[PDB]
RNA sequence: UUGAGAAGCUCAGACGAGUAGGCAGGCGUGGAGGUUUGUGACGAAGCCUUGGGCGUGAGCCUGGGUCGAACAGCCUCUAGU
RNA sequence: CUGCCGAAGUUUCCGGAUAGCAGAAACUCAGAUCAGUUUUAUGUGUAAAAUGAGAGUU
RNA sequence: UUUCAAUGGCCCGUCUUGAAACACGGACCAAGGAGUCUAGCAUCUAUGCGAGUGUUUGGGUGAUGAAAACCCAUCCGCGAAGGUGGGAACGCCCUUGUGGCGUGCACCAUCGA
């Protein structure tokens, strides 16, 4: 149960918190997890996600199939996958679109700043 | 009004005690719907907000 | 609708005291618990009373 | 007219519950009187004083000897009187001041179940009431 | 604290969690009735002494109760079992309900 | 949950669902009497009911804690009615009994 | 003692009675209050006692407990015993009314089989005046208005009646049947007057 | 005792054929000249206490048993002891899951079903 | 085993008398009608 | 003989217009604490339908068709009913 | 929504206070009083038999 | 359910009028839509206490919503300032029943104060 009166309990005011969030505090609500083995390697449950970090789609039509993530898309809280495409009218692609709590994280794109977020949250390489 | 001395103290195992405590004097008082509903029917108006 | 209206209810204290202590005496009598829907067909005992 | 009380206190609903199989299954008249009593409001029951009590059984020629007095209704007790006498009582309720004033300096104290169980006839009970003008 | 009086006046008038208010007559959800039915001396609650017939995995149980031992939920029910001759089952019964009403 | 002092176990039964813990001291009637419907399952502790007996009084003394607080005393002493009626002090001294439905 | 009688579990309160094995053999005179503790202690051993077959063996028992008292104060256990039951006998509920007349059945059985041993020691007419007058002090006074009449009719309905068992062959001539002669006559509840001599089942061929 | 009714038709409310605005719901006719509320010839009849039926045939079904509403197979088994007077109606918004665990457990039980071949369907 | 509980040995009594009044009282009623029939 | 929801069950007789008005018991809506260890993507609520029932009646339960995410029976509380 | 009771519709003084009708409660009585009643008889009224109903108060 | 056959039945609400006559209001459907909220007074009933009574101005307190609950100090308000008979109920009887002998509530008559 909620202790603080620093946080709130209100349908309304919770939702407008998520659909009136920047980018900013955008790039956390859109987190993932990490792969068992990997979870533990690193000693983190979840990290944000990020353009050219290797996942694998965990739930819905396109479960299990793997790939990477081309250019995450903040406005709606998609994440855009490789090769996960869907046939249009015109025999186009239209990638759809997969929420970034669904999928899992198996291989990390190795910044700098990924690797200080690592070791500031207690964890290791 | 006669009824049930002691009571039985259960240890954190689950074990019953031997130790025993006699049964309280409120445990025998009047047991009233009507006096408990319309008591609670206004206790329960007096963490209202106004509208 | 106007926010004069009238929202707390006064009660005697010894009325309230009654009302609690009538429901304390009541929470020792296992049928009154069963019939409130209370899943205690296997507590071994009523009042049940553990130690510090 | 009045064959059911407006009353909602459980325990009084047991209380005629007793008397209303005593008073159609015995041949006195004090039980058919105790039971309409039962169903009086609250202003017609009014509370009758320690005092009237004591005046009522020790009056006149006294010889109290050890009769019951029952009454359906509170009996508030009298400060303005020291010494209350021995007293055996009925009541719907008592008042603690009352209650413990009978019960220090005499006999005892009964609800009306205690009498009935003594005397399911109204065996030699004094009936009285209070004053109703109020 | 054991009345079968003041807890039928409760249960029986203000509140069980166990009756079904249907358009002629109340059902008891409690599954120890013995008619099924919410009355004063079919009721589980009130009655300090009862005793009722209830299968258990294909073998019909004689499920008994008293008042000595209606403040102990656990050891309320005391349970024994009838056998499949319908005419032992019976003889049975009153040897054990015996001097009951 | 009845307890008489906070040392952890406030803090420990408080997130199990349902389960509500209250001091003895400020029993509030929506805990003990949820809906307006008397008994709601109580587990006590023994310093929590060795306190009873101070929290609430007697019908003759008087709570220790409460000022000038006496239980309330009843319309009646024995509540069982039918052993009231089916004693034998006045099952002695009824008349007869008529049939409980009497044929057309 | 005294809270291990009443305790919640059989095999707790059955350990307590030969415990008082002992106790109440003790040569000592004991006062009237000690025994009425005492007696609280088992009348609620009596009170929670479950199986019928059980609760018929610890009247047995408890009437049983009579003649292992003392010669002195065997009069004050059983005349705490009528008042203990004289008392708590209107908080009794109707299933649990089924004991007590059996147990005050055996108790009022066993009053007259030590009037059968003391009889052999002393003059029958001396003891029994004397156990008269325990009666003449508790359940059959007239001064107390608090004694129930449910009792005094099961007195009544079984005096004679376990006379004779204590007395096969025969009894002999004494006031038994005093205590209701002095009830009978001078009792201010007119109704325990009027039907007890209807419920009594009194003969005068021997007294 | 069978389950014979004082009328079979419902009882309309007055005009109400002529509007649309106006329901069949009964209305009392309150209009103080209203002479269909005054009980003329040619006018229609009006609910009256004279019209109740046998008070040990209300609620009784053309074949004689009550209908009872069962939300889940637990209430379906208490009805084990009153299979001749009660028909175990099935709840409108109960799945075709558990309505086949009621009509199934209610077969044996003895019971009488009155709904029990909706939403499902039979296959040998 | 068992003895019956002796408050229905009250119960026994009760209604036996009672039984035998009712029944005592049946002979002289019946003889009685006949000869109110008679007359 | 089981017929103690004693607020129950049972028996007997007479009676039945109705405005103003007086009294009583109920039906229904939104929400509230308790409850049904309630119902619901194997289809909630709603909607239509010459489907079937229940009640003197207010009203209710259900079948079929649509429908797609919530809802209800019971005891009390409450009102923009 | 159903069930029960259900007038007055106007005297009388004077916009009213009364009354009356209807209720609602509390009382005391049926071994007591009554009646849009009828007789008997004394001088149409009055007083005292039948026919019925329990009647009277606040 | 539609329809037919035989018998029937002057448009509803308001207002008017004994009654109608009327004069009004009504094209149809959906939704919205009118004894409510509050302070004062009196009555009836229910509950708690009862020569008392009323915690909530405020203070104490409340770790799990803490605007709840629970507890009480100093005031304060509102209260408080004999005989006679008829009688409810009961006992004693005793020719029982009938009644008498009594004890006599609430209250009413009476004398009273």
């Amino acid at each position: 149960m909620k202790f603080s009166r620093d946080v709130t309990s209100s349908r309304r005011k919770q939702r407008k918190a998520h659909f009136g969030a920047p980018s900013s505090v955008r790039r956390v609500l859109m987190s993932a997890p990490l792969s068992k083995e990997l979870r533990e390697q690193y000693k983190i449950r979840s990290l944000p996600v990020r353009r050219d970090d290797q996942i694998t789609v965990i739930r819905g039509s396109n479960k299990g199939r793997e790939g990477k993530i081309t250019s995450v898309y903040r406005k709606k809280f998609l994440l855009l996958i490789e090769r996960v495409t869907r046939e249009k009218a015109n025999g186009a692609s239209a990638p759809v679109g997969i929420d970034a709590s669904k999928v899992v994280i198996t291989k990390l794109h190795l910044d700098k700043d990924r690797k200080d977020l690592i070791v500031r949250k207690g964890g290791k390489v | 009004a006669a009824a049930r001395p002691t009571v039985s103290i259960y240890n954190k195992d689950g074990s019953v005690s031997s130790e025993t405590l006699a049964l309280p004097f409120v445990f025998k008082a009047p047991i009233r719907p009507d006096l408990v509903r319309s008591v609670h029917t206004a206790v329960a108006k007096n963490k209202r907000q106004p509208y | 609708t106007k926010t004069w209206r009238k929202w707390h209810v006064k009660v005697n204290q010894n009325e309230k005291r009654y009302a609690i202590a009538s429901a304390v005496a009541a929470s020792g009598v296992p049928s009154l618990l069963l019939a409130r829907g209370h899943r205690i067909e296997e507590i071994p005992e009523v009042p049940l009373v553990v130690d510090d | 007219q009045r064959s059911k009380p407006a009353s909602e206190n459980v325990y009084l609903k047991l209380l005629v519950k007793l008397y209303r199989f005593l008073a159609r299954r015995t041949d006195s008249r004090f039980n058919k009187a105790i039971l309409k009593r039962l169903f009086q409001s609250k202003t017609n029951r009014p509370p009758i004083s320690i005092s009237k009590i004591a005046a009522l059984t020790s009056r006149k020629s006294a010889s109290s000897q050890n009769k019951t007095t029952v009454v359906v209704g509170t009996v508030t007790d009298d400060e303005r009187m020291l010494t209350v006498p021995k007293l055996s009582i009925a009541a719907l309720r008592f008042t603690k001041s009352a209650r413990a004033r009978i019960l220090k300096a005499g006999g005892e104290v009964l609800t009306l179940d205690q009498l009935a169980l003594r005397a399911p006839t109204g065996s030699n009970t004094v009936l009285v009431r209070g004053k109703k003008h109020a | 604290m054991q009345q079968d009086e003041v807890i039928w006046q409760v249960v029986g008038h203000e509140f069980c969690s166990y009756r079904i208010k249907g358009e002629a007559q109340n059902f008891c959800r409690n599954e120890y009735n013995v008619t099924g039915l919410c009355n004063r001396q079919s009721c589980p609650l009130a009655n300090s002494r009862y005793a009722t017939v209830r299968e258990d995995n294909g073998k019909l149980y004689l499920y008994m109760k008293t008042i000595e031992r209606a403040h102990f939920p656990s050891k309320l029910w005391q349970r024994i079992k009838l056998s499949k001759n319908y005419a032992k089952a019976l003889e049975q019964i009153d040897q054990q309900l015996l001097y009951w009403p | 949950v009845v307890f008489n002092e906070d040392t952890g176990i406030v803090k420990a039964f408080r997130n199990i669902p349902g389960v509500e813990i209250v001091n003895v001291r400020r029993l509030n009637l929506l805990q003990l009497a949820p809906g307006g419907h008397l008994g709601r399952f109580v587990i006590w502790t023994k310093s929590a009911f060795g306190l009873l007996d101070s929290v609430f009084g007697s019908t003759t003394e008087v709570a220790q804690l409460k000022k000038n607080y006496f239980l309330p005393e009843n319309i009646i002493s024995n509540a069982d009615v039918t052993r009231l009626i089916n004693s034998d002090e006045i099952q002695s001294i009824v008349k007869a009994a008529g049939p409980s439905r009497v044929k057309r | 003692f005294i809270k291990k009688l009443a305790a919640n579990d059989r095999k707790t309160r059955d350990k307590a009675l030969e415990s008082l094995q002992r106790f109440l053999s003790q040569k000592k005179k004991f006062e009237r209050l000690d025994f009425l503790k005492l007696w609280k202690g088992l009348f609620y051993c009596m009170w929670m006692a479950d199986k019928p077959l059980y609760q018929q063996k610890l009247s047995d028992n408890l009437a049983a407990l009579v003649p292992i008292v003392w010669i002195d104060n065997r009069i004050l256990f059983q005349s705490t015993f009528w008042e203990t039951m004289g008392r708590e006998w209107t908080g009794i509920d109707i299933l649990r009314t089924d004991k007590f007349y059996l147990l005050m059945r055996r108790f009022c059985a066993a009053a007259f089989r030590d009037i059968q041993t003391r009889s052999k020691t002393a003059l029958l007419d001396k003891v029994v005046a004397e156990y008269n007058q325990m009666w003449m002090d508790g359940p059959f006074n007239t001064e107390n208005l608090a004694f129930p009449n449910g009792i005094l009719f099961h007195l009544a309905d079984i005096w004679t009646e376990e006379l004779r068992k204590v007395y096969p062959e025969d009894v002999p001539k004494a006031d038994w049947y005093l205590p209701f002669d002095s009830t009978i006559k001078s009792s201010h509840n007119v109704v325990l007057r009027k039907t007890l001599p209807k419920r009594l089942d009194r003969v005068s061929e021997y007294t | 005792v069978n389950i014979i009714k004082k009328r079979t038709k419902p009882f309309k409310r007055h005009q109400s054929d002529r509007f649309k605005r106006v329901g069949e719901s009964w209305r009392k006719p309150r209009g103080i000249d209203s002479c269909v509320r005054r009980r003329f010839r040619g006018t229609i009849s009006m609910p009256k206490i004279g019209y109740g039926n046998n008070k040990k045939t209300r609620y009784c079904m053309p074949n004689g048993l009550k209908a009872f509403l069962v939300r889940n197979v637990s209430d379906v088994e208490l009805l084990l002891m009153h299979n001749k007077t009660y028909a175990a109606e099935i709840a409108g918004n109960v799945s075709a899951r558990k309505r086949v665990e009621i009509v199934e457990k209610a077969r044996a039980l003895g019971v009488k079903v009155t709904n029990a071949g909706a939403k499902v369907r039979s296959q040998e | 085993s068992i003895f019956a509980p002796e408050s229905l040995l009250k119960k026994t009594k009760a209604q036996k008398q009672s039984r035998e009044q009712i029944v005592a009282a049946a002979a002289e009623k019946k003889s009685a009608r006949q000869k109110k029939r008679e007359l």
